[PDB]
């Protein structure tokens, strides 16, 4: 974080908070509204130090995109990305997506119950 | 969902063919051929195939959208020459020079021990 | 744009990139490090020790280029590689690491919202102005125009008022008070302002619609 | 969560090198650059696949039910 | 208020506001199926039409331009010239 | 609607006429007269009563019968009741106005208390704002509780004159609730006239006194002879609304139904009934009061429920309320909820993603979102089977559509519909298809705060989500792909789709008005590749130029033979990008070292469409100013441009692709050496720095003279530290070679800056947080890490490294320090700018250019008599030279004197054709001594406008391109001798003139107008036509030449500014967009700075005078001291080392030495023994050129003789001033002593607190005509006294400028107000580098400058600032907004936009600014 322009290291601050990855590893467990599990967390290939006592390796968000920056089609212009269509069929970013949804039963009424059926 | 099915760019769905020819109006003796289902494999191909026959003005090729399957061809060929025989006769020089090279290979792969 | 493997540009190592970024993405955000980064990244990939990209660490590009450079590869980064569709070397040479990629939440498909309706997103005070400007004016119409009926009333030339009383069979029109008969327009407006202005007439308001711009002036 | 099967970039089978791996690191005590030239990922592509996986389904195989 | 034929300080040229609506109400009608004043040499979209029958000078319309004391100069769609 | 007929005209609500309904008219348009307070069952026979829902009014039952106006429910617009009130009773919303009123007119004779003949109230009777002159005179008058008999005149106070000879005391009267209540006195505590007298002004009393005001009196209140009498707001009378106001829920048959109107009504009815009877039965008075205020209750809460409670007592026990105000709360909310955009239909949103092959103006949309979005088309024999076919594809499959809706208007909903694939299409049904390739759609990214961020593309369906942008349509919408969505709207209408397609459409707005430049460029990768593409080094071998080639569309199939055909055919990089350009265009631009063979590949030079010479970058490609998109824009139409960017982009981008172009990390490397270079630079400053602390510590630093020595000391190292990263940074990007992927994108001009390489490279440099170096936190240090009182770079903040070698924790954290200051202040940037645009746009919003080149506000007032000054619209004018302005008199003469006459400066028989027969021709050279002389007017004129000497100015019809033209499409030679007379030319050029026409007026006023709307583009048009030039440079033959005027005339009629152009809201964007860029020596400047002048607020930041001295001394370092000396406020204090005061008894011997000599020394050719004596400072008592004398003479002419003053001559060592009184006398000394320390003034003006000169280079003609710069000494002051220092000896009073256009204004007068303001918003503007076009900042500073006054923008009115009381309906309170409107006569002009959509109608804006009608003419 010392090779970037201070305000960008804000940013990111924000966007990890976006990442997906295995917020815990009894979510298979948990029923909590929204959910989002990586099929194939990788640790990063460039760890930081404070990054062991965090558990990131551990439960890691994200994965190592063998990245090119290049000038291609003209389709990765103004902040685009050209993926690898293969990566993805390989697996490559899937992401589980457990919506949880809730309801309950009748507040106070006169036998005005609700019935799950 | 709005993913169109990936075979799409392999198999013709309906009423599309594999090539329309279309008469450029632009010049004269060139012709534009749109390949459906098709893409620089044989674009580019079948272009640099067609640029060596000397009777051949001009040849190119475009797909003018990586979204969808096919490409566009444009071959001027010389007056007298027809474009679809500098086609066919491009094909046959692409089928044949696999055709050594199938062979050369097979041959080839033969004498190896492993 | 998803390419597939195909027509990616690849390697002279027939590895391809997952993942195709700009460059010019680059010198205006100052962001070396994702650059440092994809550098080590790089060399841990091909050396399976895990890179420490720690702030602080005495660990240099210059460093890390000497690591990648002795595995062979040029050691800034670059690869020459080979443009997908034709097999022709790229003229230029790329940038070529892994990176650690996030993937981030508020997936397309939870966005594509087309609230279309027929029996952000919005259209607000600013796309108004935006439409003034344009000169647009029949399009801001359509657009903000209610789907409250075009009501029809009738008005007196004189007092702008909805007080005339219309026998439409009869071709009759009177408006009492202004003694008016000739002198009588018909005006469409939705219902709902047709409403608002008797609610201001029940409210002792007269809100008077006129037919001319200029006055009696 | 397991092995990739592939290499996401190239498709090498990666995903039957993994209990091999964890031994070439284990058992025989090698260190991960060299265990995983052994196994045959020579391209980087293919060695970020093991190297950087994290196989949290020994973890999943804790939990009860 | 109405301003006399001579007398009309008003651009001889039309403007591209008034294109813009003539086109559009022009068109409104050609959708419409109301009559065409053109020979349609393969043109089926009305604004196309609306266009075709602006450029020969052959929409039926006149556009009232008002100044702001209320006072209007009255031009036929045939008179203005369209240069924009 | 309502299919029936009414031969009553069909019209548009042009005027809304607001007022208040007299109880004369409440009757007179009523049809019933409402007594029974209940409805039906007449003895049990159903039906209606003649009291209430009948007696006239609107009809239940599905009968038609309803005053024989028939027709039922749904067609008969309901007719209005009337209900006669026992007793007057105050309306509501006007307690508020009736109290204020009371409080304003004497209270027995109707008469204003305040006349003519007292001075503060004529200013006050003067105001024309009925709302704001009622307010002046209402705070004048509520003082006054006498109604004077006889005033004070306008001479002798001795002399009374009369007025209203009624004598008696007004009550001061407070409000309770409903009731107002009056407490008079016979004055405040005199003898025999205490305790005031509390009796409840009755509503009786208030309506007699309010008729007795006179049509004179309450006209200069708000109120209106006509349509708003006082008595009025008070009501007798009660109009009753009809049953669709108020409706009655009869379900079926046989059960109640009546609105909670209804019985509120009922309620009131019954108030009014028994306080009838209670007068016809006679009563007592606190019971008929009593009686009284239940019905003024029932009236008040009948309209507004917000009184003394609220009365829920209709039909049911528990006890809900409706009132009409609580109506609107659901009716002025319900179309306020309308009025804000919520029900956002036939739109979409999702994701952009750039997409570098659809064309410009096109928008890919995902299929899925295509098959959501309908378009309404009328089923057409031109259409019938595309329709039909689309039917059978149905909801589901593409170009298919969701319903069939027939004639009937029946809804065949073809996705659940037992016939979805049996449809026989009629003529004239509506298919609603899905929206297909092509059509027009308004595709828009907000916040748009600019017209081109809302404009129309055509669709284009395409396969996954997300809309999908050309690249170059990118900036106008300030898009990016990294998450941004954008709204696409689908047109509905034919006339709505052919007005999105005809103004909005993106080619349209290629060259936008904002800055009379193109506002879409080539960009990000396809200007990257088009630079490399383009170098002499780039060639394509005949394989590629086939393809780049094919790609261009617009081809024509010949390949061009190439520029090498020697030992390989190979084409330029050039040649190919050469086939996106059309013919016809040519462009010629010189950078500093262009010749025309540019060894740099420098400049630009393109002719017939073949980029001859120069490397294709930003400056050509980009959106540039005179670049190939302004060009061919121009030149070959908007669409043909458009097409053009898809070309370029199609043919670089296909070429980039194969080529390749990337960055990495070693293009951020510098060279081993340049880092010693660069790490010496910074350890070079560290120097500078180190010196400039041991001087300071020392104490040998000289503070600057007004800032203080720490104040001078940071300000030296900041700079020190600058410099340093600025010459380290500028030693790296020499060095990155013209291979460095990082310098490549900077060369092209795609993203990337020198300041980026500068920190990436060489040094990070300077942070900075309140434009200081890091402050001290903690104490004396700014880490804990260093130790206190360390000021050098290292520890105040200098962040010596650059990004690529990684930053110290310190650095890292002063980074952040620095980085944190950015975002906040960016977050302050953003929520200001945003609201400042919303304020902006409110203020200019109904500004338009009307059919007479004027331009108006909403009301009708001319803002602008032609609009910005020329009548031109801004995306007409190019940046053009002023040549008759430039260079030596010498100069002139050479390029522009034709003189026959004289065989030297004759034109060359060669250049003419009649070259020879020309020599000595009388006649003729009186003609061209005319032009002439016409030209050297022209030459001073302007040197006149541009004092500057400023040659380039954007000016319509690019008059150089013209003739660059001609001598293209006629094939000129520049060899043989034209065929052109004199006469041609001279005659031709002021002919032309003549046929330049924004205005056409045949009076004489109008072509004086004219005249001068056209001066500056025809001395350009003189300069450029000039006979010389035209044969000498232009080479024109008769027929290029006569070309070249008809293209001039063709041109400059295109350039003229359409009636029509929302030029006000144009105006307000124009400012506001390029705002919503401003994210960053010593004023205030950007936003704060427009927050300020915006605000025309008084109590500015930085207020400066910049005052020039008297032409005759300028250099003059001694005269612009001795200037700042006799300004700047100095006082005592200043000048002043310490007081005391002693006890010195004897004014002769005394008890201090130093003083022994200086009262010997006052003997030579009362008092107190208290002494206060004064040590002044000689440093700061020559400083100011001062003298003992001076400030002696002045404290003894501040305090009279109450003071004894006494003091050490100029020669004696130290300063002294002795003081006496002349007992309490040591606490008046130490008052005294304030008084002298604080407030004399030794000398200078007034709140002049600093002043500083400064060198100014200023542009000034010299002898020999050409400009030269002129140092000057201009001082600079903290603090303004524009009317005192203006005065000053020794200033150049002319030029005395200040940041204060509030006290120019104050001193210069109104237009110098404007001019100052002008030059405010534009230094705002120009601060941030960024251009407007002259215009839109004029139409701002004119539009806060029609009234007399400096009217500040960011809203001053908490109603309107020009706004309608039906337009966008403010506060949760419409109806007070309305009341008042009543009450004032609010005159509603309906050029809103909101108006006339509560109205149902389009505004009288642009495409509604005029009205079309059906010609019998045409054969
Ligand atoms: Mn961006
Ligand atoms: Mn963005
Ligand atoms: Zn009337
Ligand atoms: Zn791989
Ligand atoms: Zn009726
Ligand atoms: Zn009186």
């Amino acid at each position: 974080p010392d090779h970037n322009q201070s305000p960008r290291n804000t940013y990111q601050s924000a966007m990890g908070k976006q990442a997906m990855g295995v917020f815990l590893t009894n979510y298979n467990v948990r029923m909590d509204t929204m959910a989002n599990i990586l099929y194939y967390p990788q640790k990063p290939l460039g760890t930081t130090r404070a990054m062991e006592y965090l558990k990131f390796r551990e439960l890691p968000a994200g994965q190592n995109a063998i990245v090119a920056i290049a000038c291609y089609s003209g389709y990765n212009q103004e902040d685009s990305m050209i993926m690898n269509q293969s990566s993805i069929d390989r697996g490559l970013f899937r992401s589980l997506f457990f919506r949880s949804y809730m309801d309950q039963e009748k507040k106070y009424g006169m036998s005005i119950t609700e019935t799950f059926e | 969902m709005n993913a169109p099915d990936r075979f799409e760019l392999f198999l013709l769905g309906e009423g599309e063919s594999k090539l329309k020819i279309d008469p450029d109006t632009k010049a004269p003796n060139a012709v534009v051929i749109t390949f459906e289902k098709e893409d620089h494999t044989l674009g580019n191909l079948i272009r640099a195939e067609l640029l060596n026959d000397r009777k051949v003005l001009f040849a190119a090729y475009k797909v003018e959208h990586p979204f969808f399957a096919r490409f566009k061809l444009r071959i001027q060929t010389t007056e007298g020459y027809d474009p679809k025989d500098a086609l066919k006769n491009a094909c046959n020089s692409i089928i044949n020079k696999l055709g050594a090279l199938k062979t050369n290979f097979e041959t080839e792969w033969n004498l190896q021990t492993l | 744009i998803t390419y597939r493997r195909e027509d990616m540009p690849f390697t002279a190592e027939g590895i391809v990139p997952d993942l195709i970024i700009n460059p010019h993405a680059i010198p205006s955000r100052m962001t070396v490090a994702h650059l440092i980064e994809c550098l080590l990244s790089k060399v841990a990939a091909l050396s399976g020790n895990e890179g420490d990209a720690s702030p602080f660490t005495d660990i240099t590009v210059e460093g890390i280029s000497k690591l990648l450079r002795e595995h062979g590869y040029q050691s800034r980064g670059f690869e020459v590689m080979y443009n997908g569709h034709t097999g022709k070397k790229l003229m230029a040479q790329i940038f070529f690491g892994p990176t650690y990629y996030q993937r981030l939440r508020h997936m397309v498909d939870d966005k594509i919202h087309a609230r279309a309706r027929g029996p952000g997103l919005r259209f607000g005070e600013m796309e108004r102005d935006c439409m003034i400007a344009h000169g647009a004016a029949s399009f801001l119409k359509e657009r903000l125009m209610e789907a409250s009926d075009a009501f029809r009333v009738h008005i007196c030339g004189i007092c702008g008022l909805m007080t005339v009383i219309a026998k439409l069979n009869h071709n009759q029109f009177e408006c009492k008070g202004c003694d008016n008969k000739i002198d009588i327009y018909q005006i469409h407006i939705p219902y709902a302002a047709k409403l608002l202005f008797q609610e201001l007439m029940a409210m002792n308001i007269t809100p008077r619609l006129y037919t001319d711009r200029s006055r009696d002036f | 969560m397991i092995v990739p099967v592939r290499c996401f970039s190239c498709g090498k089978v990666v995903g039957d090198k993994w209990e091999s791996y964890l031994n070439l690191l284990q058992e025989d005590e090698l260190d991960e650059g060299t265990a995983l030239s052994r196994l045959g990922l020579k391209r980087y592509c293919c060695r970020r696949m093991i190297l950087t996986h994290v196989d949290l389904i020994e973890k999943f195989l804790r939990y009860n039910p | 208020k109405a301003i006399p034929k001579d007398q009309r300080a008003t651009t001889p040229y039309m403007t591209k506001y008034e294109r813009a609506r003539i086109l559009g109400t022009r068109a409104l009608q050609i959708s419409m199926n109301a009559p065409v004043f053109v020979d349609l040499e393969g043109e089926t979209d009305p604004l196309r039409i609306a266009m075709k029958e602006l450029a020969e000078k052959k929409i039926p319309l006149v556009i009232r331009r008002y100044l702001p004391d209320g006072s209007f100069e009255d031009w036929s769609v045939e008179e203005l010239i369209v240069d924009l | 609607v309502g299919q029936q007929y009414s031969s009553a005209p069909l019209r548009t609500v042009k005027e809304v006429q607001f007022g208040l309904f007299s109880p004369e008219e409440v009757r007179a348009i009523s049809v019933a007269k409402i007594r029974f307070p209940e409805t039906m069952d007449e003895t049990q026979t159903r039906a209606k009563i003649g009291g209430l829902n009948d007696p006239r009014l609107g009809s239940i039952d599905r009968n038609l019968k309803c005053q024989t106006c028939q027709e039922g429910m749904n067609e008969c617009p309901g007719h209005f009741g009337h209900i006669d009130l026992a007793k007057p009773v105050f309306h509501v919303g006007f307690i508020a106005k009736i109290k204020k009123v009371c409080e304003c007119v004497c209270m027995h004779c109707g008469k204003l208390l305040l006349d003519e003949h007292n001075e503060l109230m004529r200013q006050a009777l003067a105001i024309k704002d009925s709302k704001k002159r009622f307010a002046a005179i209402w705070t004048l008058c509520k003082t006054k509780m006498v109604c004077e008999t006889d005033v004070p005149s306008e001479d002798d106070p001795t002399q009374l004159v009369s007025r209203g000879g009624c004598g008696n005391t007004q009550p001061t009267i407070r409000k309770d609730g409903l009731k107002l209540v009056g407490s008079w006195k016979k004055d405040r505590a005199t003898g025999d006239a205490d305790e005031p007298e509390l009796r409840v002004l009755s509503t009786e009393e208030i309506l007699n006194i309010f008729k007795h005001i006179s049509v004179k009196d309450f006209t200069s209140l708000g109120f209106n002879e006509v349509f708003s009498r006082p008595e009025w707001m008070i009501l007798t009378c009660l109009p009753v609304p009809p049953p669709p106001v108020r409706p009655s829920i009869s379900f079926n048959e046989s059960q109640r139904g009546e609105d909670d109107l209804t019985f509120k009504l009922a309620d009131i009815l019954k108030a009014n009934i028994s306080l009838e009877t209670l007068e016809h039965n006679g009563a007592p008075h606190h019971a008929i009061e009593e009686a009284e205020s239940l019905l003024q209750f029932h009236v008040a809460t009948y309209m507004d429920n917000d009184i003394a409670g609220q009365p829920q007592a209709l039909q049911k026990s528990g006890r809900p309320v409706k009132s009409i105000r609580a109506r609107l709360k659901g009716k002025e909310g319900r179309i306020r909820g309308n009025l804000m955009g919520k029900r956002v239909d036939f739109s979409a949103r999702t994701v952009i993603s750039g997409d570098p092959n659809l064309e410009l103006d096109q928008v890919g949309v995902p299929k899925s979102i295509a098959k959501t979005l309908t378009y309404p088309e009328v089923v057409t024999p031109y259409n019938i089977d595309r329709l039909t076919q689309l039917v059978r594809n149905g909801p589901n499959e593409h170009p298919g559509a969701k319903y069939v809706i027939r004639d009937s208007g029946d809804r065949i909903d073809l996705r659940y519909s037992k016939r979805a694939g049996d449809i026989q299409l009629q003529y004239g049904w509506k298919v609603e298809r899905h929206i297909m390739d092509n059509d027009p759609v308004l595709f828009n990214r907000q916040p748009s705060l600019h017209k081109m961020s809302m404009m129309a593309h055509r669709v284009k369906v395409i396969p996954y989500s997300t809309f999908r942008l050309n690249l170059s349509v990118t900036s106008p919408y300030n898009a990016d792909f990294d998450g941004d969505e954008m709204n696409l709207h689908v047109p509905q209408s034919e006339e709505t789709r052919a007005e999105l397609s005809q103004l909005c459409a993106v080619p349209l707005q290629i060259v936008s008005p904002q800055s009379n430049k193109p506002c879409m460029g080539i960009v990000q990768d396809t200007l990257c590749g088009i630079r490399k593409l383009t170098l002499r080094d780039t060639f394509i071998e005949l394989d590629q130029v086939l393809n780049m080639l094919y790609w261009v569309p617009d081809w024509d199939g010949v390949i061009p033979t190439p520029a090498i055909i020697k030992p390989k055919p190979l084409w330029s990089g050039k040649q190919i990008l050469s086939v996106a350009i059309p013919n016809g265009i040519h462009l010629q631009r010189f950078d500093e070292g262009t010749t025309l063979l540019s060894p740099k590949d420098n400049g630009m030079l393109i002719i017939d469409g073949q980029i001859i010479f120069g490397v294709v970058e930003k400056k050509t490609v980009g959106s540039s100013n005179g670049g190939l998109i302004h060009v061919v824009t121009r030149e070959k139409g908007p669409q043909v441009c458009a097409k053009l960017f898809g070309n370029i982009q199609k043919v670089v981008n296909f070429w980039l692709l194969h080529n390749g172009f990337s960055t990495g990390i070693g293009d951020t490397i510098a060279d081993g050496p340049t880092m010693r270079e660069i790490t010496e630079t910074i350890a070079e400053a560290k120097k500078k720095v180190l010196d400039v602390t041991k001087e300071a510590q020392a104490n040998l630093l000289t503070a600057k003279h007004g800032m203080t020595l720490r104040e001078s000391f940071e300000d030296n190292v900041v700079r020190f530290l600058n410099e340093a990263r600025d010459k380290a940074g500028r030693l790296a990007e020499v060095n990155l070679k013209d291979l460095n992927n990082v310098k490549q994108m900077v060369m092209a001009g795609s993203k990337g800056s020198f300041i980026n390489i500068a920190q990436m490279s060489a040094c990070v440099g300077q942070q900075s947080v309140e434009g200081k170096r890091i402050a001290f936190g903690f104490v004396d240090r700014t880490l804990p890490h260093f130790s206190k009182d360390d000021y050098s770079p290292e520890s105040k903040g200098f962040v010596e490294n650059s990004y690529l070698r990684g930053l110290t924790p310190q650095e890292f954290f002063f980074h952040a320090m620095g980085g944190r200051e950015g975002l906040i202040d960016t977050a302050v940037k953003t929520a200001e700018t945003g609201y400042i645009q919303r304020r902006l746009v409110k203020a200019l919003e109904d500004i338009m250019v009307h059919y007479d080149n004027t331009t108006r506000n909403s009301l009708g007032n001319v803002i602008q008599f032609i609009y910005g000054e020329d009548g031109m619209d801004a995306a007409h004018i190019e940046k053009q030279s002023l040549d008759t302005i430039g260079g030596s008199d010498a100069a002139f003469e050479k390029r522009y004197r034709v003189d026959l006459l004289n065989t030297d400066h004759t034109l060359d028989p060669s250049l003419l054709e009649s070259g020879s027969e020309i020599l000595g021709d009388l006649k003729l050279q009186v003609l061209l001594d005319e032009e002439y002389k016409q030209l050297v007017k022209d030459r001073k004129f302007l040197r006149e406008v541009f004092v500057d000497g400023e040659a380039n100015w954007p000016l319509p019809v690019n008059i150089r391109r013209i003739i660059q033209n001609a001598q293209q499409t006629f094939h000129i030679d520049h060899t043989k001798p034209s065929d052109l007379t004199i006469k041609d030319i001279v005659l031709g050029v002021k002919d032309l003139q003549e046929n330049l026409l924004v205005l056409r007026g045949k009076n004489e006023i109008i072509q004086n107008a004219q005249r001068d709307a056209v001066t500056l583009f025809c001395c350009l048009l003189r300069s450029r036509l000039a006979t010389r030039r035209v044969l000498q440079e232009y080479r024109l033959t008769k027929q290029a030449f006569d070309w070249v005027l008809s293209n001039i005339e063709a041109q400059f009629l295109r350039s003229v500014v359409h009636p029509g152009e929302m030029v006000g809201v144009l105006a307000a964007q124009s400012i506001g967009e390029p705002a919503t860029q401003m994210t960053l020596k010593k004023v205030t400047s950007g936003v704060p700075r427009l927050k300020e002048i915006l605000n025309v607020a008084k109590n500015m930041k930085t207020p400066s005078l910049t005052v020039y001295l008297e032409p005759g001394h300028a250099a003059d370092q001694e005269q612009a001291k001795l200037i700042r000396s006799a300004i700047e406020h100095t006082t005592l204090k200043s000048v002043t080392i310490a007081s005391e005061i002693y006890y010195d008894p004897d004014p002769r011997s005394t008890v201090i030495p130093e003083d022994e000599e200086i009262i010997q020394l006052h003997f030579s050719l009362q008092q107190s023994p208290w002494l206060l004596r004064l040590e002044l400072d000689r440093a700061a008592m020559n400083d100011k050129d001062l003298t003992m004398g001076q400030v002696g003479e002045r404290i003894k002419q501040t305090f009279k003789n109450d003071l004894f003053v006494i003091w050490s001559e100029d020669n004696d060592e130290k300063l002294i001033i002795r003081c006496r009184v002349v007992a309490e006398e040591d606490h008046m000394l130490k008052k005294i002593e304030n008084t002298m320390l604080e407030n004399i003034t030794l000398r200078g003006v007034e709140n002049i607190e600093r002043v500083v000169m400064m060198k100014y280079d200023r542009k000034v003609p010299s002898p020999t005509g050409e400009y030269v710069k002129e140092p000057e000494w201009v001082l600079e002051t903290d603090g303004v006294n524009l009317s005192e220092v203006m005065t000053v000896p020794g200033i150049d009073p002319t030029r005395i400028y200040t940041n204060s256009f509030i006290d120019i204004m104050e001193v210069l007068g109104i237009e110098a107000g404007r001019a100052a303001l002008y030059k405010e918003v534009y230094n705002v503007i120009a601060s941030d580098g960024s251009y407007v076009n002259y215009r839109h900042m004029a139409l701002l500073v004119d539009v806060m400058t029609t009234q007399g006054g400096l009217t500040s923008v960011t809203r001053h009115g908490f109603n309107r600032s020009n706004t309608g009381a039906l337009m966008r309906c403010s506060f949760e309170e419409t109806v007070e907004i309305l009341f008042e409107a009543g009450a004032s006569a609010e005159l509603d002009d309906c050029r809103g936009v909101s108006e006339n959509v509560i109205l149902g109608q389009m505004a009288p804006i642009g495409t509604g600014a005029f009205d079309v009608m059906i010609d019998e003419e045409s054969l």
